[PDB]
This record gives structure tokens, C-alpha cells and sequence, in this order.
């Protein structure tokens, strides 16, 4: 029943003679810090972290790959780099190369976006040129949603605010007209663990697919020493009970590893275990 | 297709 | 031929450029998104669509098609698992609505869908799974409403609202690029009557 | 040692009066009477853009290959207009068509070499003759060919690529999803159908050369018949020739005599 006032003004960009309105002057710094990632035919885009010459990808565009090479967006041609790190289940991963005064992404805190936000998706597919493409924050949930076409291209990208900032690192998944991109925040943290150490913070995970079933133990793992044999049901870690494998593998990835836990496993009976992660 |  | 080119372009106009701002259309859609609701059944993958509050005491507007065939539409508010029940439905519009026992629920305010025209911001909002919503940045691409904003499953039934956050269409899902909706003034026709008698004559 | 952004203290939206909406139509509304149907309505084909006041229409060259009878229609009247084919270049995927009406709302035509990515673009089509069909995007990549985010489709093939000031900055064309559309650029464009117009059909050029690039074998770095030399850019040679235009006057570079030889690119 409840009605708005009818509409009275209807305003728009400046559209004079002599202007257009365009995003251009916003974008045009964090352009220059999405290279190219090659292989040896490419086939993603990254984002320059250090002035430096650390760069963020994804984990599965490199995944596989012979020899990366990064073309960068400075009127420059294929660099060589060598690889930092991957995190698996963060699908990140950095390079490096061998150049310093580079065009550096500064990150943006991913708190502090919200739902709305207008956000820019940077790509460099070929090493010819930039691929932007333009879209709001969709949704927020534990990524980033986004009505801006994320592609192959995009993939590895830069997704950044209206000032240029990185809110998010694009993500391709297997094609709908939403895109995902993993938050600043998140990605600024896997990152500094990942040029500090090899960055893991969990132990082992001998499972697969009433709680979570295990599929797989690994040899010469905490799961093997314990006694996990395959087909078990993983029903409580120490006192939470697991409802599914996705709850589950939150909890081994909370724990810092090398430290003790405690199992309940129902092999048509119920049988507990102690094991030391890795 | 063709000139000089 | 006299092909009558355009002046040169001098200047180029972007977004407030300052280092502690953003520009974002949070404030205009931010209440709208409190009316969307998503529509599920009782036997997470049980979607069917979203639909939008329209009255404060529980009524909801959504499509025909999301809830053909269901038990009793289980509604959830952006809460947990509400019971709904059917008041009206009307096939040819594609329209129905549904009714849950709240109360003082956020409300979406109609607007005057003949006073929209092609190039106006609209704002595509959908609870698909119940865990949040989704929104989709388009404009009015013809005049059914025709917008390229996102219209896909997840929107079905949810809400088209200009730069305001009014209503100026319910989406529908038509399973390339060109999303529709059915005009807010048409919806607001159709759901007075589905909630005074059990449906449309006509 | 991340660098980082500063915190976010404001955020600006759209005019959050209850009285006003934000909308794009102002910048739009006088290009869509220039944007065209064009059929042989049910069974539509393409649109089209108006490019003179006397009558004369672009089109993508597969809109309307293949058809006998072209009938345009323009927004406003509802009257449907008998369509004539000018030239087609089957290259570029332009055609020029004509139909007999004075005083027609044309379009004008923006530089397509001063545009930058992220530039407000609208792609405006007329797919069935009763009513415009407006996308909006931005450009996403340029070069030869624009990439937008807007929605290109058969609907907006043919159509108008306009800037926010309504300026034509190139024509759609639809391509057999990744969510991204293509655009002839406005200068390719203009000087198609100048051609297609003038001459009847698009005129190239010829040498008599086969070209090819040096990589390892650099060396200090007729026309009947045949011939496979070297260049610097095998690339820019074939376009310089291609906008040669039939029977000018010719500059080239040494090497030695006839064949293996090395054209430098420069002047006239």
C-alpha cells in the first residue's frame, strides 16, 4: 500500500559538448600494477604487491605451469619469475620478479566495503593491454560477489574500489552473471605469511568426502600413526561435533598445527583416538 | 583484391 | 557523404577523486534490501526464488512460477524460517502472493512505473539461498520492463528499485543479456486485488 | 611491506533526495532517434544508425547479408521505409543502406582515437521497430576493435556505441558469453562508409609482395607477379597499402634488387 512520491528532478553525469564522463582518471594507477602471467601461451593476469617485485595471483592459474613469465603493463615484454608460494585452500599463490620501481597495488581494508560499493575488475589477459570491466559489491558473506564480469582474463586481476584501491583479487569458477573475488584482507594476510615462511597454518587432513567421511589417509601422517583407516566417520574433534566436511576442515585449518587433538571416529562402532597434527 |  | 563529426573531447569527468572517499550506491539500496526475501520449501538447495515485503503485517508479492508447486513456502527475512500460505496468484501477470505471521516488517515503498524512462539506474535485489541478499547494478533498457541489470533465478520474484530504493518492478527470470521485470504499477494493481478477493477477473 | 590504502571516512552516493531519481536519459535521449530497425515486426534482422540527413544508414555487413527486401523503421511514425544497398565490406563487417526521407535525426560522430578505458558507453539498438533498447557499460579494452561490458547482442548488433555526450564512439556488432561485447570503432567507421558511399564498395590497394619479419637473420638492424621479401613490422606495410587506394604514387626502401628484399615504413 505504501507509496513513494512521484519523481520531480532527474539528474545525470555532465554530458556537456566538450566532456564525458568516464572512470578513467580513477582507474588509471591501478591499471599499471596487473601484469601478466605466462607459461610456456598464458593464461591469467596478477597484481604487484612490493614495489620489490612480488606479485599475487590465484593458485590455479599457475597450477601445472612450465615456466612462469610476467608480462607487466609499463611498455615492457616478458619478465621471468620464480615461485613464492602457494596457499591451496586460499586459491592464492605469489611470484616474484626481478625489477624494482614498480607500480605497487595499495590494499584496501575488505571490512569496510558494503553492499553497493562500485567496483572496477582489472585483468591483463595477453600482455597487450588492460581489461577492465565495471560493476557494484553484490553480496557479501567467506569471498566477494560481484556483478562485474569476472572472467579468465579478469582472473589473478585486481578488484578495486572508485579510488583505486584493492578490495579483492578475482577469482574465475567454472561458468552465470556474478562474479567472486577473494577479499583484500584475506589476501594481505596469506600473502605476508607466504614471503615470510611457506605459510601453513594447519596440520594434516586425511579425509575426503554423522559427520565427515574419510577417503584418503596420507602415508607417514597423523592421521596413519593414530589409526585412521579409510572409511572412517570423523564425528567430533575434540569436543565440536562435525555435522559435514566443510565444518570439519574449518576446524583442522583454526589450529596452528603440532599441537594435540582429539577424535571420534565410528567405524559402525564408536572409536575414539588422540593424534598430534603436522 | 588487387591495384598498383 | 556530409558525415558531421562531434567536438573533440577536452575534459573528462569521474568520481569525487578523493583518497578517503568511495562512491557507492550503499545508502540508496541499503533499507530496500531489509523487504527481500527468499522463498523456500520444507523438503541450503531447497531455492525456489525471492520475493519482496509489501506490507508491514506479512504480505509478499513474488512470481507465479517460483511457487507452482510447493507445500506451504517457507519465507525467510534478512531471522530464520517463516510459514507462509498462499492468498492469491495470477498466471498471466506471473505474479503471487504470500502471506507470514510477523509484524512491523520492513516495507517496500511502491513507485510510479509510468514515470520511469529508458537510461534510469535500477537496482536488481535477490535472497536467493536465504544466507543474505544480491544486488545487481543496471539501467532501464526499454519499455514487460526491460533492464540490464542481472535478472537470473536468484532474483526471480525480488525487487527492481530505482536510485531512491522504490519499487518500479518485480523481476522475472525468463529462462543473453537482458533481464525483465513487471512494472510497479502493474504489481501494485494485481496484489490489491489477489489480497481483497482470492484473484483476478478480468 | 604492503602498502595500504587509507581508511574509507566517507562514502558518496546518487542524490538521496526522496524526490529525485539518477538516470542516464538526458545524455541518451536525442541519439536513440537516430538508431534504426531494419527487417525484410516477427522476423526482424540487426539495427541500424542514421549517418546523414538525406537518408544514408549503417549497418554490420552480416545483418544484412543474405536478404532481398530491406525495410527500415524509425523511432517515432511506425511507417516502415523501402532500403537500398550502398556497399558492403565484408572485412570490416559494414554495409551502408539508403532509404528516401529529408530531415531525419542523425548521429554525430565521436573521435574513436580519444577514448580511454573505463569511458561511460551506451549501446543503443532498435531490434523490432517499436521501441529503443539501451545497455550501458564502460570500455573495457581498446586497440582495430572496442571491448565494453555492455551488453552487445543480436538485438544491439548494428546498433550505436555512444559516449554520455550521445556522440557515436563505434557501431555493435554481435559475435557468436564472458559478458563481453564488441564494437566497430567511429573513425573505422567514418572512413568506411565515405567509401561504400563515394565508390560503391571498399577499395584496397595492391603491391605484389609477400612480407615477412626478421628475428635472427637482421641484416644492419616487381608488382605483376610474385615476390617474398622482409620489412620492419610485416604488419603495418599491408595496412599502409590497404589505405593505399588503387593506382597513387609509391615510395619504398633498399636492400638490393627485386626480391629478398627490406621496405622501411615512413613517409610518402
Amino acid at each position: 500500500i505504501q507509496s513513494m512520491p512521484k519523481v520531480k528532478e532527474r539528474v545525470s553525469v555532465p554530458s556537456k559538448d566538450d566532456t564525458i564522463y568516464s572512470y578513467h582518471d580513477s582507474i588509471k594507477d591501478s591499471i599499471k600494477a596487473v601484469v601478466n602471467i605466462s607459461t610456456e601461451r598464458a593464461l591469467g593476469s596478477g597484481v604487484i604487491i612490493s614495489k620489490d617485485g612480488y606479485i599475487v595471483t590465484n593458485n590455479h592459474v599457475i597450477d601445472g605451469a612450465d615456466k612462469i613469465k610476467v608480462t607487466i603493463p609499463g611498455s615492457n615484454k616478458e619478465y621471468s619469475a620464480t615461485l613464492v608460494g602457494t596457499d591451496s585452500e586460499s586459491d592464492l599463490a605469489v611470484i616474484r620478479i626481478t625489477k624494482d620501481n614498480l607500480p605497487t597495488i595499495k590494499f584496501s581494508d575488505s571490512n569496510d566495503i558494503s553492499v553497493g560499493d562500485l567496483v572496477f575488475a582489472i585483468g591483463n589477459p595477453f600482455g597487450v593491454g588492460e581489461s577492465v570491466t565495471q560493476g557494484i559489491v553484490s553480496a557479501l558473506n567467506n569471498f566477494i560477489q560481484t556483478d562485474a564480469s569476472i572472467n579468465p582474463g579478469n582472473s589473478g586481476g585486481a578488484l578495486i574500489d572508485s579510488r583505486g584501491g584493492l578490495v579483492g583479487i578475482n577469482t574465475a569458477i567454472i561458468s552465470h552473471g556474478i562474479g567472486f573475488a577473494i577479499p583484500s584482507n584475506m589476501v594481505k594476510d596469506t600473502v605476508t605469511q607466504l614471503i615470510k615462511t611457506g605459510k601453513i597454518e594447519r596440520g594434516y587432513l586425511g579425509v575426503g568426502l554423522e559427520g565427515a567421511v574419510v577417503i584418503s589417509v596420507e602415508k607417514d601422517s597423523p592421521a596413519k600413526k593414530a589409526g585412521i583407516l579409510v572409511w572412517d566417520l570423523i564425528t567430533e574433534v575434540n569436543g565440536k561435533k562435525v555435522k559435514n566436511t566443510n565444518e570439519l576442515r574449518n576446524l583442522i585449518g583454526s589450529m596452528l598445527p603440532n599441537q594435540r587433538v582429539t577424535l571420534k571416529v565410528i567405524r559402525d562402532k564408536k572409536e575414539r583416538a588422540f593424534t598430534l597434527t603436522l | 583484391a588487387a591495384a598498383a
